[PDB]
This record gives C-alpha cells, structure tokens and sequence, in this order.
C-alpha cells in the first residue's frame, strides 16, 4: 500500500517491414509492487525467447522493465505485450500498432 | 554535470518463509551489474564492469553483499513474527554515490517500504522519513543502536568505496559511456485524429546520448502541430522518440520530418512524407 498500475508501451526498434529482422520492445513502467507478469505475444501466444532488463525503479520508487525480442514481421502476424499485475482485474493486452506503436 | 552509480535492491516478502531478493548496479541509466541469486555472485555485464577494482576487492564486496542480502532478509522475517496479515510486503533500497564537476561527491542510502519513503542514511545516522511514522522510527531505533558496525561499514561504502569505484568504472568504460550513436528515422501514418484529418508519425530510434530535436517541417518552416512523445529505451543503450503531426485532409504532400542530434553534427536527418 499503495499500489500503482503498470503503463505499457510497445514499439519497434527499426521500421516495420515484412521479412526484415527487427526488435519488438515493450516498456512497462510506473507500477508497484514489483510482482508482475509481462509477456510478448505473437498471435496470442507468449514468445518464449525474450530478453528483459533486470528490475529497476524510478525516484518515486515505481518499477520499470524493458522487454525486447528479435522478430520478423509479416502481413498476417500480430504482436502484442500482455501484462498482469495486482492492480489489474484481467491481464491487459496492448496490441502492437505497426505504424503508430502503442504508447501512452 | 554529474554521474551516478546506484546499487539497488528489491526484497519481496511473500510470507513468513518465502522472500526473494534482487539487485543490480547502474551507471546513470545504464545497467552495469546484476546479481545472481542462486549462486549469490556479481554479474559483470560489460567487459569494463570491474572498473579499476581488483578481483580481490570485488570478492570482498561479493561476500559482503551476499551476507547483507541473507542477513537483512533473515532479520526482517524474524522481526515480522507471526503477523501474517502484514504479508505480502516489499522493501526497496537505493544506495550509491554521485560525482560532480567542481563539487565533492554525494553518497546516499535510501529505503522504501511498500513504495513509500521509510528511512535514509545521513552520514552517521539512520533517519526516519517524516512521512512514514511509527514503523520508520522503530526500524531506525534498531539500526541506530543494535547494528553499529554495519553502520560504519555502510558509511565507508557509500562515502569512500563507491566514488572510488565509480571513478575507475567511468575510466574503464570511457570508450563506451561517451559514445555517440546516430539514429535512424522512418515515417508512418497514425490513428485518425478526426474526420478529414490525418496523423503523420516520425519515428526516431537508435540515438545516444538522449538529447534530441525533432520537428515536422514544410520546407524550412517548422510546423505548429508537431508533438513529441516520451524518450523511450531501446536495448543495447539507445533511445526512441515519436513525433506526430495532425494535418488536414489534402495537405500532407510536401511535409518532412527533421532530426537534429549531437551524433549528426550538421547532417540533419530530413525524411519526406511519401504518402498517402
Ligand atoms: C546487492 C546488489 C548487488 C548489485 C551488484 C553490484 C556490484 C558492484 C560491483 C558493486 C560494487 C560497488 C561498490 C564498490 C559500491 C558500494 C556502495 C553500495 C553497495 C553501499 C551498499 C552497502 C551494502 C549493500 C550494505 C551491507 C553492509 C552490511 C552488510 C555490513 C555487514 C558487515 O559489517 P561487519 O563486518 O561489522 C559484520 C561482521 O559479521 C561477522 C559474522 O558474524 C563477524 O565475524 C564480524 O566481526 C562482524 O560483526
Ligand atoms: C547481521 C547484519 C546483516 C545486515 C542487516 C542489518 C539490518 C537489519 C534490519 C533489521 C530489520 C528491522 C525490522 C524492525 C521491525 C520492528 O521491530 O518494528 C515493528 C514495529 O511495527 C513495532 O513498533
Ligand atoms: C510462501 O510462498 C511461496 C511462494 O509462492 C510458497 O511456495 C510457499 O508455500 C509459501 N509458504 C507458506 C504459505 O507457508
Ligand atoms: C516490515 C518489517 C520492516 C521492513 C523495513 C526494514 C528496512 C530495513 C533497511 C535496513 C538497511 C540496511
């Protein structure tokens, strides 16, 4: 007590071009407490081979994590960042808009 | 200018018999060290992460950190008795130092409880945060009287060992911490801002260091609607920034995105919107 709700931002490291190797990032920030589930998704399924930064926190003591995975976009493929946390009733899926990204 | 080295810890107490402890070392925003909990050892993340320290000094510190993690967890689990309505709870520690141009170093040791300031270390004394009442004062009493050798060790680490280490760590990593990394940019269309309106997006990614300038342009005329987002982290030490522009129907042709960054030095990136 108290508890703060994760903010979820999804963006690519390089221009989203089908068939080109790229990196998908999910930056999850501003949450408390640290217990959290963050997963990168391809077509609904957790991406098993991902990287994440070690847990860190801001001056206000809220935590942040950076997730990233190498991925090759295609036209059919859908990418997302899913986050569960005590402040969240349902897991929250933020879908990766290829053109815009998904920031707040 | 000032540079910070932070050793942070996170202790998550789930119940009377299960806690977990995490920890890392950060040079400003760049993680330089991890902690391996199953072997209780330092993870050196860069080839230069040992700074100018010998393996002997680092082994000493490693043993000190593992003793610290275990003994802090144990004393907290002891003193949290059978009050299992108080679980789960979470303790954060941020300790370290800052080098300053022209000033003496700063050393700090700050503790949070459930995300609120609890207490800090002030030269010789554990000081309860005014905004955390009874518990803070209680913990500080114990820290000030029961654990005095721990306290002189802490003083020495944050005021003497930490800046010495940080100086050697900057020097060992000098070819990296002062790097200049050029960004790339690309354009895309964004969600509709409204009927008869379009949103253009200029993505700038892969720059270091963090200061950056981005504007939408028509020729040499900067555009009023330019809006920059947050500077967001990439992996491998670069950053990302989105700059959008809302434009009325039938006016996107001729717009460009212009990027200035220290790494370009008089080679602004200029990207023309090609459609639409
Ligand atoms: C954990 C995250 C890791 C991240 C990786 C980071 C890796 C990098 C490389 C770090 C290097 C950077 C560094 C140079 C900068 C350091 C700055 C900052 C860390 C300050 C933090 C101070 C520490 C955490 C608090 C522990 C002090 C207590 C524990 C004192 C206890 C000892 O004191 P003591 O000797 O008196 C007890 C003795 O106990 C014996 C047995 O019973 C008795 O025999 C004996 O007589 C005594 O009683
Ligand atoms: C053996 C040395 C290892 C390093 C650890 C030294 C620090 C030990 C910290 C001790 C934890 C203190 C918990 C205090 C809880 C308490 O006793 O206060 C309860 C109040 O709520 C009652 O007013
Ligand atoms: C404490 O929590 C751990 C982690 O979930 C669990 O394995 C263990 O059974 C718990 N201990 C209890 C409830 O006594
Ligand atoms: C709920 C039990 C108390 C939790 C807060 C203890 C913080 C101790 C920090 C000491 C640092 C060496």
């Amino acid at each position: 007590a108290i508890q703060r709700t994760p903010k979820i931002q999804v963006y690519s490291r390089h221009p989203a071009e089908n068939g080109k190797s790229n990196f998908l990032n999910c930056y999850v920030s501003g949450f408390h407490p640290s217990d959290i589930e963050v997963d990168l998704l391809k077509n609904g399924e957790r991406i098993e081979k991902v990287e994440h930064s070690d847990l860190s926190f801001s001056k206000d003591w809220s935590f942040y994590l950076l997730y990233y995975t190498e991925f090759t976009p295609t036209e059919k493929d859908e990418y997302a960042c899913r986050v569960n946390h005590v402040t969240l009733s349902q897991p929250k899926i933020v879908k990766w808009d290829r053109d815009m990204g998904s920031l707040v | 200018e000032h540079v910070s080295f932070h050793v942070i810890q996170i202790f998550s107490f789930v119940n009377q018999s299960w806690a977990r402890g995490q920890g890392s070392g950060w040079l400003d925003e760049l993680q330089t060290h991890g902690w391996d909990s199953e072997s209780g050892t330092i993870i050196f993340l860069h080839q230069w992460s040992k700074g100018q320290f010998s393996n002997e000094e680092l082994s000493d510190l490693e043993l000190l950190f593992r003793f610290y993690l275990f003994g802090l967890t144990r004393e907290i689990q002891d003193h949290a008795s059978q009050d299992y309505s108080k679980y789960p709870f979470e303790v954060q520690v941020k300790a370290g130092c800052e080098l300053h141009s022209g000033g003496s170093p700063e050393g700090f040791f700050q503790v949070a409880f459930n995300g609120l300031d609890l207490l800090s270390f002030q030269q010789t004394t554990w000081v309860p945060s005014p905004g955390c009442g009874s518990l803070a004062q209680s913990v500080c009493h114990l820290l000030n009287h029961q654990y005095e050798g721990v306290t002189e060790t802490v003083y020495n680490l944050i005021r003497s060992t930490c800046p010495r280490f940080l100086l050697g760590l900057l020097d060992a990593g000098k070819m990296y911490v002062h790097r200049q990394v050029r960004p790339e940019a690309w354009l895309s269309s964004g969600p509709s801002p409204g009927p008869g309106r379009l949103q253009l997006v200029c993505h700038v990614s892969g720059f270091y260091p963090k200061p950056v300038w981005v504007m939408w342009m028509r020729g040499e005329q900067e555009q009023q609607g330019t809006q920059l987002g947050d500077i967001l982290p990439n992996a491998n030490g670069t950053w990302y920034l989105r700059a959008t522009l809302d434009v009325a129907d039938g006016e996107a042709a001729g717009l460009s995105c212009r990027v200035k960054h220290s790494s370009l030095e008089g080679q602004d990136i200029i990207l023309y919107w090609r459609g639409s």
